[PDB]
């Protein structure tokens, strides 16, 4: 059935120390290469990792923004209108990024804004704009 | 066990089936109907009972008829045949019992037997108790062979036999009873000694301890579960068998450590690209910024387009910042992961230095047990005779265990200082040339019908021979001789005018330096009334410690004592002996083992007797003339006293088979 618990004793592994004279000594000296082939390969990436840990020093608190924290309205006002085209043009239909943009308008209303002044700023002809510019 | 089957139990028979032997003396009875055998069965059992709760004297069949009830004591023939039978085999009426019917008045043929080892003391006083002329041929000037008994003032310690290995089925309980054995038990507890001369922490012995047990069950595993029997055309040894599965748990810490390192860099290689794009987004973060701050400083009032721009940079800029915290989450978490995996090494090693040489004491520990060198010993057979292991804790002859075959002796006429030198067997008979050990030239001839040798296994393979064979022993005998193993052992006597050695400890280790000398001196018995310790030397160190002078010998022994006990702890010793058990000419090594390439079977072809060849041609087959016993031949009870007695016993019911004829077959 089973060896004792915790001795290992695979009959492939048997046939593979017995197989010559020094099979024994052989095997067991690959492994005590392959350890310290492995061993300094890792205090390579050990000190490779602690530059690359020390460029980002700082983090990026110099260049974090401090917090929007307007209230969805329902108006377009046009200054609203014209931030939503230009951003139609830059993003496409990311709505997430465009209600990001222009501050004040829930996601929804964002799609919702395409449908009905799609004739009216050719909404079509701007995305034709966009995926051409990629 | 209790009742009659408690009897059948102690004298190492099955209570409820009868035996292979038994059917060929009651083949009637076994072939027959369930009821009959029950009948038998009990009646075996009963008749053994009445002779063990009283072995100091003879059982009669009358004795045996009259504590029979009904309905087994109506059939007597029946009740005759068992107690003859049993009395034939020395299972009942065996040692030294008061006899009722004084021997009968003359004789009926005649048996040289070859040594009076207990093997041969056993056999003569059963053929001489069955009428027969028996004289036994000694080349020592003492009884009992390889139970020696070195005595000097009150000091008694055995150079030979020691321990009677449990009374549980032992026929040497029965002879324990009939003569005064002080038997002492013997407490197991064994407290081991680095060279340094410090114990063992008890932490320590019991890891190695531990180990070395699962490395035999590792060995039987590769035995049996593995088939791992042959190497090269060559039978594996425990030895090899046991480096091997050394070698496999060498190579199996070295395996984990390395797929625990080979975790720790795809780790460590994760954290690398992690790293590399969140100092390429910092990157764009930095550049990103200044253009928003750009965008910013253009003061209002502005066109919607530059506002485009600050809204557009600033969502820009949020979007990578999200990015850069959420691979700093990712961070962290791969960063401690790390801490996990480098803080749950796996085992550094499979076994140190030091514990390497505490688990080479409890090789030669075993090595003194077979008394072989591991290397030896067979991987399938070494432990064949396991199941036959009595029960009850191991003592010691405490008055020394030659009162044995001293006691056996009694009655019986040994030649002692006679070397046989010859041994002739033909159709006729047998003549047997000795000579006088002391002047060699002169020569003795015996006449016999039968010879029964219970010569040592090392005298029958001396080459050239001790004792030659006419004509010589087939093919089959010789070979069986070549295959099985011959071992060694020694003892080193130790007498004092002190006890300086805890005496609530029986026997305490000393571990050797190296493997190779892990046999030397490695064990020490205190288990006698006086102040004797007892220095074991076993495996490979015994047969090189028999070139090495007693003075030098005991040297050794009291460098390590000091060691442990103090250096003025420790006197000289009064009295010393050591014993050459391999050079000794009449013994040729300890006893037995199992060798590589041999079985139990080989036991078997050992007590196999030889029969002659007609002296006329074409001529009837001829009778079994040529016998034997000893430790040697018996496959169950190898290298034990209790071996050689019941081998002893075997015989001689087979010879008086012969030559007396088996009334109780029918
Ligand atoms: C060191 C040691 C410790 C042991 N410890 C134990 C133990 O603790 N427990 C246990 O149960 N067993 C033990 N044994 C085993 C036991 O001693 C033997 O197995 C047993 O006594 C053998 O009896 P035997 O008759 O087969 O051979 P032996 O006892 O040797 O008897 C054979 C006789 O033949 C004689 N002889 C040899 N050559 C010739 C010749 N050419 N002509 C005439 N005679 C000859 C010998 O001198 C000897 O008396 C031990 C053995 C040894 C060596």
């Amino acid at each position: 059935r089973k060896p004792p618990k915790g001795m290992f004793l695979s009959q492939e592994d048997v046939e593979a120390v017995s197989a010559n004279a020094t099979a024994a000594t052989t095997v067991l000296r690959q492994l005590d290469m392959e350890l310290v082939s492995v061993k300094r390969q890792i205090q390579n990436i050990k000190q490779t990792n602690s530059a690359l840990k020390e460029k980002l020093d700082g983090g990026i608190e110099p260049y974090r923004l401090p917090e929007v924290i307007q209230k969805c309205n329902a108006r377009w006002t046009t200054e609203e209108q014209l931030l939503a085209v230009q951003a139609i043009r830059k993003y496409g239909r990311d709505f997430q990024a465009i209600s990001d943009v222009i501050g004040n308008k829930s996601v929804v209303q964002v799609k919702n804004f395409f449908v009905n002044y799609r004739r009216r700023f050719n909404i079509d002809e701007v995305l034709q704009e966009w995926e051409a510019e990629h | 066990p209790s009742g009659v089957e408690g009897a059948a139990f102690q004298s190492r028979l099955p209570h409820d089936r009868m035996t292979s032997q038994e059917a060929a003396c009651f083949p009637d009875i076994i072939s027959g109907p369930q009821q009959t055998q029950k009948v038998f069965l009990f009646i075996r059992n009963r008749t053994l009972q009445l002779w063990l709760d009283n072995p100091k004297i003879q059982l009669t069949f009358e004795a045996t008829l009259q504590q029979l009830e009904a309905p087994y004591n109506s059939d007597t023939v029946l009740v005759h045949r068992v107690h003859s039978y049993l009395e034939r085999h020395g299972l009942i009426n065996f040692g030294i019992y008061k006899r009722i019917k004084p021997l009968p008045t003359k004789k009926t043929g005649k048996v040289i037997i070859i040594g009076s080892g207990v093997s041969g003391l056993a056999a003569a006083r059963q053929l001489q108790s069955f009428g027969m002329d028996v004289t036994l041929l000694e080349a020592r000037d003492r009884v009992g062979g390889r139970v020696a008994t070195f005595r000097k003032g009150n000091y008694v310690a055995d150079l030979g036999a020691m321990v009677v290995t449990g009374l549980g089925g032992n026929p040497m309980a029965v002879v324990s009873k009939q003569v005064n054995m002080e038997l002492a038990k013997i407490k197991q507890k064994c407290p081991l000694y680095e060279a340094n001369g410090q114990a063992v922490p008890k932490e320590k012995d019991e890891m190695v301890k531990q180990e070395f047990n699962r490395l035999l069950e590792a060995t039987s595993y590769l035995s049996h579960q593995l088939d791992f029997n042959v190497l090269n055309n060559k039978p594996v040894s425990l030895g090899q068998a046991l480096e091997v599965v050394i070698q496999l748990q060498e190579k199996h810490v070295k395996d984990e450590q390395i797929e625990h390192w080979k975790k720790i860099v795809k780790t460590q290689e994760e954290l690398k690209e992690l790293l590399n794009k969140m100092v390429n987004l910092k990157e764009k973060i930095k550049e990103l910024h200044q253009q928003y701050k750009e965008a910013s400083e253009v003061k209002p009032p502005r066109d919607i387009t530059a506002e485009f721009l600050v809204k557009s940079k600033h969502r820009d800029l949020t979007a990578l910042c999200k990015e850069y915290d959420e691979l700093a989450e990712t961070q962290g978490k791969l960063e401690e992961k790390l801490q996990e995996l480098e803080a749950n090494p796996p085992s550094d090693v499979y076994l140190s230095s030091r514990d390497r040489q505490i688990l080479d004491w409890h090789f030669a520990n075993l090595e003194f047990a077979n008394a072989t060198p591991l290397s030896t010993l067979s991987l399938k057979h070494w432990d064949q005779d396991d199941d036959f292991e009595f029960t009850g804790s191991h003592l010691t002859v405490r008055n020394g265990y030659s009162c044995v075959p001293v006691a056996l002796a009694e009655g019986l006429d040994i030649k002692l200082n006679t070397a046989v030198r010859q041994v002739r067997y033909t159709a006729s008979g047998c003549e047997v040339i000795a000579v006088n050990t002391r002047s060699t030239s002169q020569t003795f001839i015996y006449k016999c019908d039968a010879v029964l040798c219970t010569l040592p296994l090392g005298v029958l393979k001396q080459q050239p021979p001790a004792v030659q064979f006419v004509p010589p022993l087939p093919e089959w005998k010789t070979s069986a001789v070549q295959r099985m193993g011959f071992g060694n052992l020694n003892k080193v006597v130790l007498c004092f005018d002190r006890v300086f050695w805890d005496p609530s400890v029986n026997l305490f280790g000393h571990v050797g330096s190296t493997t190779a000398s892990r046999g030397e001196l490695f064990l020490f018995w205190n288990l006698y009334k006086a102040p004797i310790l007892l220095a074991l030397v076993a495996g490979e160190a015994a047969g090189i410690m028999e070139n090495i002078s007693d003075d030098v010998i005991v040297g050794r022994c009291l460098a390590i004592l000091k060691g442990i006990f103090g250096s003025s702890a420790v006197p000289q010793p009064k009295e010393t002996v050591v014993s050459r058990w391999r050079a000794d000419p009449w013994a040729r090594g300890s006893y037995s083992y199992v060798a590589a390439g041999s079985s139990g079977n080989d036991y078997d072809l050992m007590a196999q007797p030889i029969t002659p060849g007609p002296s006329i041609p074409g001529a009837p087959q001829p009778i079994p003339r040529l016998f034997f016993a000893g430790e040697h031949t018996i496959r169950n009870y190898p290298a034990t006293v209790h071996g050689a007695l019941l081998s002893g016993l075997r015989e001689a019911g087979r010879i008086a088979d012969q030559f007396l004829g088996a009334m109780y077959t029918l």
